[PDB]
């Protein structure tokens, strides 16, 4: 889910960065360092909104770096296992359908699927209709779905969805 | 079990579901169906016309249902009306109308039925404007317009909602019997109300109200979707041009990117031509492509004057003023959607089309058979030799000799230079060391460059003028094409036949198997292995599918007509695995032929080795009578069936004035040798023989006459033209 | 144990800022807004690029003051900020569908109440 939380960084910074683009260098190196990333405390960060302050920046001894401790103001998705979400039908086929939450991808079996929504690979179009052909569930379709577990992968999430609830469907 | 134990073929995958048998009552559907649907965008068939294609489709189809019979069992090989009519040896297009028809029959009845239920429980609900099930009987009724059955027919039926146990201005069809008739005849509601008195039975205080309602009328209608659609689908000018970064991001190479005065370009651009639809298609997905019809400023300004008022008194006026918003917001959702849909679908099926006929033209042209043997082909064919290395792409120096039944089969060469650029002696003594110690019939290089074609002019040279060709004959290297073992000298076959043996050695015997047959070095490889080889650009973005089965159509009929030798897949190891390509014979049933042939010492003494043996089944025996071939039945090795053996011996005997027997326990006949043609051509005339076919027989012995002449005077003789140039484009 | 049908979220999560699908972009469309309104400026990420559609599906409204008032109309009650845009986002058609869909609607509220938060929601609805 989207939220917005202020989050900090410390970042380092070389002596030809110096004089007077200083600070204005020092947004620069944030909005290009922690922007589209993910982790496994905070989850998927989109992007950076804004500078909240930098903390002076404290020369290191030995080597010419100082480091600016900079706190910001972050939008995160950070997708919960039994959320009920909105997505977008991606793929459809045999094995399992394909989503798509934002940054963040989902994918639901046929297990997952009740034995009313069918199979359609003799259409060109893989769809998921029922027996009489009413209800159709067809690629590119805003279907809703329930999140029921969660993946992290090397900074990227990978959730799985389902269709088990009532009213998992075509609004 | 069920690719050779059932009762006949399975191998057609294309349409084997959809397609896969006919009933009598859907033979003249199919036939219409393809007739209906093989000709839409492009003049093809305009090949047999219509009734003759629609008979031809029409009969091919009901008749495939029998037996499994398809391909080289009926449609390119003979004078009848087998499916669209044209000259070409694969059947798949064909068999196409009798796949979509059953494909668009089984998709009719479902929506039937579905449209039944609907309609049942919206009555049975409506009784204990309200939508209906009208649309499932004129949807279930248009298995043609299918399309017109997902603009229309997913706006209708899913306007429904589809949940269940299990008056704003004009109308959905008033507004399409004007917009499709070119005249508006019925206005929108005509009372001194305004388009905001029906909102009354919004909560927000909005005069929109009833403008969605028309729209979401609007875009789900059938009537909609049949107007809007083939009139600028058909006609639209394929207008592409370069973007600020595409102009300089392309450079010329894309639809986009080469024309900057496309926006003014012609309707042909993707459906006549292939590369300016895939040019377009493909340009627009990274940087931008240019495609628009620039039609409907006018295709949009005359039904804005339908289904609106005349008359403009607050009564009119606000009936006039409720039709053109909702014609406006009807317009934007429904007409511009599916304007959009159909130009960006009909540019990816004409560039599609473009590359899958070119891949399929390629592949036809370039699958013929023309062994690079002596003359073409003392005792017959030889030794098919040349150089895989020297200067060309293999590195050894020196030749491989393809044994006529496969590829190379022995190998020589020296070092001697041509190496460094002072020596003269070096590259002649290793051609007279190699070539005097072999005995060739022929040459041929796999060249890659200026000294590749130098060295094997110099090679040609020293064979010619030292007599290497054979000992006492000249004979030496030229611009004949080596290249055939670039590819097949690192398969499969070459890596099995040979694992010492270098990168040049298979590079020669690959060659030498293009100089023995390449028929074999066509069917002993998997079809993956001649997807490798590219017959277009415009292919790439295409399906594969498509070039796939082009090629397969077209193999498998090259393989039927040029026939199947049945003893030619049992001891050589380059000319087994040929079953598969043949007509009631896919890769199971040949297989299971050649497991049970090898196993059990069954040989190949005639046609009827697969019949009476119990290996194979009626329907796979029948429809795969004429493309099996033996070497010794007289008639086994041709393309004469048990049914036709006996009218083709008849015609035997009947022509030179001898044929006493009745067909068995007597002298002469046509079945007796397939090395030598009947001495009386004016003796067996085609009158008599389909006279007499017609009443014992049940069948017209009119366009086979000709083929079974043929197969008795002429056996194993192959009906598709092969071999090019060598020194121009047929081998550089 | 990370289950939001049973409300339980971590204290770096409880904390946080709750969003709405229609809020978040006018933030992200902003945001394209201010780097695309530079000069001199480098291409935006590929997950930038990937996630303003997303929002975009799901915008049941844009309006400046709807992105406050379903907000307004649900904190004025006793729900969790959890809630806040499971419930906003969705716009389920009732109350039914909404305690179906969520398991902690069940029992916590009147089902007219919280069909009154929800019409006032479809009420907000483009």
């Amino acid at each position: 889910m989207f939220y917005h939380i202020s989050l900090e960084h410390e970042i380092l910074l070389h002596p030809r960065y110096f004089g007077p683009n200083l600070l204005n260098t020092v947004k620069q190196k944030l909005f290009t360092e922690v922007e589209g990333t993910c982790t496994g405390k905070y989850g998927f960060v989109i992007a950076v909104t804004t500078i909240d302050n930098i903390g002076a920046g404290v020369i290191q001894p030995g080597r010419g770096f100082v480091l600016y401790p900079v706190k910001y103001k972050a939008i995160v998705f950070r997708p919960f296992k039994g959320e009920v979400v909105d997505a977008v039908v991606t793929q459809v086929n045999k094995v399992g359908l394909f989503t798509e939450i934002g940054p963040m991808s989902c994918f639901i079996s046929r297990h997952s699927i009740p034995s009313e929504m069918e199979f359609d690979p003799n259409s060109n179009p893989p769809c998921y209709k029922t027996m009489d052909e009413d209800i159709v569930i067809q690629q590119d379709d805003e279907i809703r779905l329930k999140i029921v577990g969660t993946r992290v992968d090397k900074n990227d999430i990978f959730a799985i969805g389902s269709l088990m609830d009532d009213y998992l469907g075509l609004v | 079990n069920e690719i050779r134990a059932t009762d006949l073929p399975e191998r057609f995958q294309l349409r084997s579901i959809p397609v896969k048998g006919a009933e009598d009552d859907e033979l003249e559907e199919e036939a219409d169906w393809i007739y209906r649907n093989a000709f839409a965008t492009p003049t093809i068939s305009l090949s047999r016309k219509g009734p003759s294609t629609i008979q031809k489709i029409k009969e091919a189809l009901g008749f495939m249902r029998n037996q499994h019979f398809e391909v080289p069992f009926i449609a390119f090989y003979r004078k009848e009306y087998v499916e669209p009519e044209l000259h070409i040896n694969d059947l798949w297009r064909v068999w196409q109308w009798d796949e979509k028809w059953t494909q668009l029959r089984i998709r009719k009845e479902n929506l039937t039925r579905l449209f039944e239920k609907m309609q049942a429980y919206q009555y049975e609900q409506i009784s204990a404007i309200r939508a209906l099930d009208t649309t499932d009987m004129e949807r279930l009724k248009d298995v043609q317009s299918m399309d017109e059955l997902k603009d229309v027919y997913n706006h209708f039926l899913l306007y429904y909602g589809r949940d269940i146990p299990k008056k704003f201005g004009l109308t959905p069809e008033q507004f399409g019997e004007n917009l499709r008739d070119s005249y508006q005849r019925h206005e929108t509601e005509q009372f001194p109300a305004e388009p905001l008195e029906l909102a009354k039975d919004t909560p927000e205080a909005v005069l929109e109200g009833a403008r969605y309602m028309v729209a979401l009328q609007i875009a789900r209608e059938p009537l909609v979707r049949q107007v809007l659609r083939q009139t600028f689908q058909e006609r639209a000018k394929l207008n592409i041009t370069p973007t600020k970064k595409g102009r300089k991001d392309v450079d010329e190479a894309h639809y986009a990117y080469s024309f900057k005065y496309l926006k003014n370009k012609p309707v042909k651009e993707l459906r006549d031509d292939q590369f300016l639809k895939i040019c377009l298609a493909e340009d627009e997905g990274l940087l931008t492509t240019d495609i628009s019809i620039d039609l409907k400023g006018t295709y949009f300004e005359e039904i804005k004057q339908f289904y609106y008022r005349d008359e403009f008194s607050h009564q009119v006026q606000e009936w006039n003023r409720q039709r053109t918003m909702a014609i406006e917001r009807a317009l934007q959702q429904f007409l511009y959607v599916q304007m959009a849909k159909e130009l960006k679908n009909k540019l990816l099926a004409e560039a599609k089309e473009y590359v899958i006929k070119a891949c399929s033209r390629k592949l036809y042209n370039w699958l013929r058979v023309a062994p690079y043997r002596p003359d073409q082909q003392q005792g017959k064919g030889i030794r098919v030799l040349g150089i895989a290395f020297s200067s060309a792409r293999d590195h050894p120096v020196f030749c491989a000799l393809v044994n006529g039944e496969g590829e190379v089969t022995d190998f020589l060469r020296l070092p001697h230079f041509t190496e460094e650029r002072e020596k003269k002696a070096q590259d002649i003594e290793t051609l007279k060391k190699f070539l005097l110690n072999k005995k060739p019939h022929v040459v041929t290089v796999a060249g890659e460059n200026r000294d590749a074609q130098m060295l094997i002019e110099d090679v040609k040279r020293i064979v010619h003028e030292l007599d290497q060709g054979q000992q006492l004959s000249s004979i030496g290297v030229e611009l004949v094409d080596n290249e055939l073992a670039i590819l097949y000298m690192n398969s499969k076959k070459s890596e099995a036949e040979f694992r010492d043996y270098p990168p040049v050695l298979r590079q020669a015997v690959s060659l030498a198997r293009r100089i023995q047959d390449p028929l074999i070095e066509f069917a002993q490889v998997c079809s993956e292995d001649i997807l490798c080889l590219k017959f277009h650009p415009l292919q790439e973005h295409v399906v594969k599918e498509e070039l796939l089965n082009a090629l397969y159509c077209e193999f498998i009929n090259r393989v039927n007509e040029v026939g199947v030798d049945v003893n030619r897949a049992i001891a050589h190891p380059y000319s087994q695995a040929l079953i598969q390509y043949v007509c009631g014979l896919g890769p199971r049933k040949g297989t299971h032929l050649l497991k049970i042939l090898k196993q059990n010492n069954t040989r190949l003494e005639s046609r009827t080795q697969l019949v009476t043996m119990c290996h194979m089944g009626p329907k796979v025996f029948m429809n795969c009578a004429g493309f099996l071939k033996i070497d010794t039945e007289v008639l086994d090795g041709s393309r004469v069936h048990p049914e036709t053996y006996e009218w083709a011996r008849k015609m035997a005997v009947d022509a030179l004035e001898y044929d006493e027997s009745a067909e068995d326990a007597n002298p002469a006949g046509a079945l007796e040798e397939i090395l030598e043609n009947p001495e009386r051509l004016k003796d067996l005339d085609l009158d008599a023989f389909a006279e007499e076919l017609e009443r014992q027989g049940y069948g017209d012995k009119h366009i086979t006459l000709y083929d079974i002449r043929a197969e008795l005077s002429c056996r194993y003789k192959d009906l598709r033209t092969a071999y090019r140039s060598p020194n121009t484009e047929e081998i550089f | 144990e990370e289950d939001a049908s049973q409300l339980i979220f971590p204290k770096e999560f409880e904390t946080a800022e709750t969003l709405l699908n229609s809020e978040v972009h006018m933030l992200l469309e902003h945001r394209k807004q201010q780097n695309e309104s530079a000069e001199d400026e480098q291409e935006l990420s590929e997950v930038f690029m990937k996630t303003l559609n997303y929002t975009a599906r799901f915008s049941r409204f844009k309006n400046r003051e709807t992105i406050a008032s379903v907000r307004s109309l649900l904190l004025q009650k006793k729900l969790h900020k959890f809630e806040l845009a499971c419930l906003a986002n969705l716009c389920p058609e009732t109350a039914e569908e909404s305690k179906a869909l969520i398991p902690s609607l069940e029992g916590r509220f009147e089902d007219e109440e919280l069909q009154q938060i929800l019409d006032d929601i479809q009420t907000k609805r483009s």
